[PDB]
């Protein structure tokens, strides 16, 4: 439905990157699936995937102390707990469900920083995603740059790797945790969730970055049958551009028509 | 556990400095250690326990971070300093202690002033 996505692009003065995979049949929908976009906060879902490979459920109860030096531009949860700290579990919850930036950075430091995250992503077969920076500097991507970018195809592949039993890069109890957090996300109601059919469940992670970049990646489940994994990425021509979540919801509707 | 900084001060444009940051106390392990500055707030350089480095785009090729795991100490060598590098630089280490505490710890900050 290439002309359908081109028409949407034009309506929102934007560029789309789309990949969706029905995991039951391998039917795919693609539109610029290999084009780089700033991944923005979608990287938080993969960072937690790596945290979960490396830590036991019990070890997620370790309390992490931090200070106001760890606070960055957007700290909705972490700003409330400077005095006591937060557990790794609580930081993952804040990162995934509120897109708390300091939470992502603390988790990233626990796993060894952006170079360690990159190594672990390469180990699962993601040759594309390029972690380089912490939040919020990772949102400052000029189009054409490869630092802190990925593609729709690569983000779907990696998200599927952590979240689903096939290929299963997490054990079951840990998969369940990641899915539960993503299902309870608070930031995505106007994105992929707004473009799926009645009765579909959604586990998503959003992001927004320079050049009006607006992304959502998700696992979606029909009332019965196999899940779809999809990424809807977008950006715009001008550095200070705004975004419109409706572009992602409408692109999701086109994907769903194509799949069903 | 604490972080001790040293090495700041005033230098002329073009000059150089080395900052050091040493962790002390009952330390079990350290993941990332490195340097931030406030002009706003930005990472300057980070190095992990297996020697992987991250540098701010504006300093790469001029500043070198290194680490001595055995001594829990990180060093930031700064060369070809510019007036735009004038800032408070402050050290961060993500550490675990033998008492079972883990967290992001910070040094006191060190002024570097670059001026004729
Ligand atoms: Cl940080
Ligand atoms: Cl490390």
């Amino acid at each position: 439905m290439k002309d359908d996505f081109a028409k949407l692009e034009e309506q929102f003065d934007a560029k789309l990157g789309i990949f969706a995979l029905d995991t039951g049949t391998n039917r795919t929908v693609a539109y610029r699936p290999d084009e780089r976009f700033a991944f923005a906060s979608t990287i938080k879902a993969l960072t937690v995937g790596v945290l979960l490979q490396q830590k036991s459920i019990e070890d997620l109860n370790q309390r992490i102390t931090y200070t106001r030096d760890d606070l960055v531009n957007y700290n909705p949860i972490t700003e409330k707990h400077v005095d006591t700290g937060m557990t790794l579990k609580e930081l993952a919850d804040a990162s995934l469900r509120y897109s708390d930036n300091a939470a992502q950075n603390l988790i990233l430091k626990q796993i060894g920083g952006p170079e360690s995250l990159k190594k672990e992503l390469r180990k699962i077969g993601d040759e594309v995603t390029n972690p380089e920076r912490f939040e919020p500097e990772l949102n400052e991507v000029n189009p054409g740059e490869t630092q802190d970018t990925s593609t729709a195809r690569a983000l779907v592949t990696s998200l599927r790797a952590f979240a689903l039993e096939d290929p299963g890069k997490l054990p079951s109890e840990k998969r369940e945790l990641l899915i539960d957090w993503m299902k309870r996300n608070t930031t995505g109601d106007a994105l992929i969730r707004a473009g799926v059919p009645d009765g579909w469940e959604v586990a998503d992670k959003t992001g927004a970055a320079s050049y009006g970049t607006r992304n959502d990646i998700a696992i979606i489940w029909p009332p019965k049958g196999d899940p779809v994994v999809l990424a809807v990425l977008s950006s715009r021509d001008k550095k200070d551009a705004k975004y419109d979540d409706k572009l992602i919801a409408e692109a999701t509707k086109v994907v769903m028509k194509a799949l069903n | 556990v604490q972080l001790q900084e040293s090495g700041g001060g005033l230098v002329q444009p073009g000059g150089s400095l080395r900052l050091s940051c040493a962790a002390s106390g009952s330390i079990s392990s350290i993941t990332t250690m490195g340097w931030y500055r406030q002009d706003g707030r930005e990472l300057v350089a980070l190095i992990n326990s297996v020697g992987d480095t991250t540098y701010a785009g504006s300093v790469k090729g001029r500043f070198t971070i290194s680490r001595d795991n055995a001594k829990n100490t990180v060093y930031l060598e700064m060369s070809s300093l510019k007036p735009e590098d004038t800032a408070v630089y402050y050290c961060n280490a993500f550490m675990s202690t033998n008492s079972g505490r883990t967290g992001s710890f910070w040094g006191q900050g060190t002024q570097v002033t670059v001026s004729s």
